[PDB]
Order: structure tokens, then sequence, then C-alpha cells
């Protein structure tokens, strides 16, 4: 996260760390949607161009974390994956279209002051909130500059209109994506950065006061460059697939 | 840079 | 979920984090 600030304890109880057993190292962010399901970006598990291709055995899921490197004895819970599910139509070849994957935990985690799932938007919630100018919040342990924080970082960023998004890049933008960030204008900065991948973009409903995850950190070009924006997987657009997965697989 | 985690985990 | 998105240390105690106002004030306050 670029130009963010340290999160408060218990601020994003759904923040998950995707952790590599060997070498032991942060892979990506992710989020808890229930006691047995974690949501992340598919490009965090499979990215052929870079020879990335994780399996269940390869990874560890760390929940209730604050410190990046410390093992938070009695706070954090570490779990095992039972199964990874990647979008059948994830497009890693061209523009990370449909960049989403579910991870099924070996056992259900227990909720605590520091552990708690985020809500998934409903068609209605998506409609009123996914609007240019509305701010969302991104969190993560990723790079501070295009180096690594000692604690979880946070930043609030506005959603940008589809045309500004498209016109900021040469990569083809699809309906499964949205971009967020300030304009060179707005004279406020911030972005996600390398290592933030798979983290949640969330918004707080003004109607029921609940936190909803609307996007997943997907991709960008550099971090916090003027005239460039962060791109997120549009979660309500892939809601159907997620449903399908959860009730067909537990 | 990561602090060591317990074995029951790996 | 059911209990989703209500944070044990903020919502549940009715305490606000230090920048949530910023979000809410943008959904045009
Ligand atoms: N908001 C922003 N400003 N950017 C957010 C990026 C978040 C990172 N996502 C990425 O780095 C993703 C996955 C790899 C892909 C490559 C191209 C790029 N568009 C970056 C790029 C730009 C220009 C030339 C060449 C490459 C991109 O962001 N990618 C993530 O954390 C990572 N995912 C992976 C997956 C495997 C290994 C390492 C990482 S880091
Ligand atoms: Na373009
Ligand atoms: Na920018």
């Amino acid at each position: 996260i670029v130009e963010g600030s340290d999160a408060e304890i218990g601020m994003s109880p759904w923040q998950v760390m995707l952790f590599r057993k060997s070498p032991q190292e942060l892979l990506c962010g992710a989020s808890l949607i229930s006691d047995r399901w974690v949501l992340t970006a598919a490009h965090c598990l499979l990215y052929p161009p870079w020879d990335k291709n994780f399996t269940e055995n390869d990874l560890l899921v760390r929940i209730g974390k604050h410190s990046r490197t410390r093992y938070e004895r009695n706070i954090e819970k570490i779990s095992m994956l039972e199964k990874i599910y990647i979008h059948p139509r994830y497009n890693w070849r061209e523009n990370l279209d449909r960049d989403i994957a579910l991870m099924k935990l070996k056992k259900p985690v227990a909720f605590s002051d520091y552990i708690h799932p985020v809500c998934l938007p409903d068609r209605e919630t998506a409609a009123s909130l996914l609007q240019a100018g509305y701010k969302g919040r991104v969190t993560g342990w990723g790079n501070l500059k295009e180096g690594q924080p000692s604690v979880l970082q946070v930043v609030n960023l506005p959603i940008v209109e589809r045309p500004v998004c498209k016109d900021s890049t040469r990569i083809r933008i699809t309906d499964n994506m949205f971009c967020a960030g300030y304009k060179p204008d707005e004279g406020k900065r911030g972005d996600a950065c390398e290592g933030d991948s798979g983290g949640p973009f969330v918004m707080k409903s003004p109607f029921n006061n609940r936190w909803y995850q609307m996007g997943i950190v997907s991709w960008g070009e550099g971090c916090d460059r003027d005239g460039k924006y962060g791109f997120y997987t549009h979660v309500f657009r892939l809601k159907k697939w997620i449903q399908k997965v959860i009730d067909q697989f537990g | 840079d990561f602090e060591e985690i317990p074995e029951e985990y790996l | 979920e059911a209990d989703c998105g209500l944070r044990p240390l903020f919502e549940k105690k009715s305490l606000e984090d230090k920048t949530e106002r910023e979000l809410l004030e943008s959904y045009i306050d």
C-alpha cells in the first residue's frame, strides 16, 4: 500500500495473509467470507508467465494478523487448505479478466476480536455503492513504494468512471473489473502495490452499517503513478460463480 | 525476515 | 454470512475507526 497508514487493531478482521511454507514468505492478501472460505485473486495461485502454480500443499493461510513478520502467538490462527477453486474462465494470457479464486479451509476457524468475515454484496448493495466518487478501503502488507510495512497498511480511494479507467491504459478493460484512485488533480494519493494482490477493496453500507467486499486487488502499472489507477476484480459480477462453488462443494 | 512459526503448522 | 461485516471492536461496541467517516461522507455523506 502506497501512501496509506497503519491499520488499527481489529480494523479489518477479515484480512488474511497467503503464506508460503518454503521459503516462508508473504504471497498475497485474501479475505475471510465465512469460517471455512477465503477469497483471493486467481493470479496469486496461477500465473504461468512467471511460472507460478500453487497447490493446496504449497500454501498456508494466516488469519487475525496485524504484524507482517511476527508470529502473533495467541492472536493469529494459521490453517490448511483443503481445496483451491479458480475461475474456469480466469484470463491470465491477456488481462487478468475474472481474477478470483476460493480457498476451502481444512477446518473452520473460530471468530474472535481479530477474526471475522466480511459480507459479499447483493445486487442491490452493488448498485447503490459501486459509483464513481464513492470511496472504498484497500488493506495489505504489500510494498510501500513501487519497502514492506511492519504492520497492516490501509488506504481509502475513490471509484473512477469506466472511461477514465480505460483511457489510462493500453490493456483492454472488461465488465469484471473496476479501477480506483485519485486523479493527478485531486491532490491526494494512494494505491495498492506488489504484495497487496488478493486483498479486499471493501465499502461500509450506509443502510445497514455492514462492511461489504466489492473488489479484490488485481493489477496496476507501477504503484501510485499519476494518471494511472489500480484495478480490482469486480466481485458482485462473479457472485454467481462463488455461490455455485460454495454450495456444490460445502 | 519472517519470524519462525510453529511446526505443527507445516 | 449473518454476522458478517460487523467488527467485534468497532461496530459491535459502536466505536468508529479513525477514517471510516471519509468513506461515509463520500456516499455523499
Ligand atoms: N494497484 C497497483 N498499482 N498495482 C497492484 C498490483 C498488485 C500485484 N499484482 C500484480 O503484480 C499482477 C500479477 C502479475 C501481473 C503482471 C503485470 C502487472 N500489470 C504489473 C506490470 C505492470 C507493468 C509492466 C509489467 C507488469 C500486474 O499488476 N500483475 C500483486 O500484489 C501480486 N501478485 C503476484 C502474483 C505472483 C507473484 C507476485 C505477485 S505480486
Ligand atoms: Na486504453
Ligand atoms: Na495513480
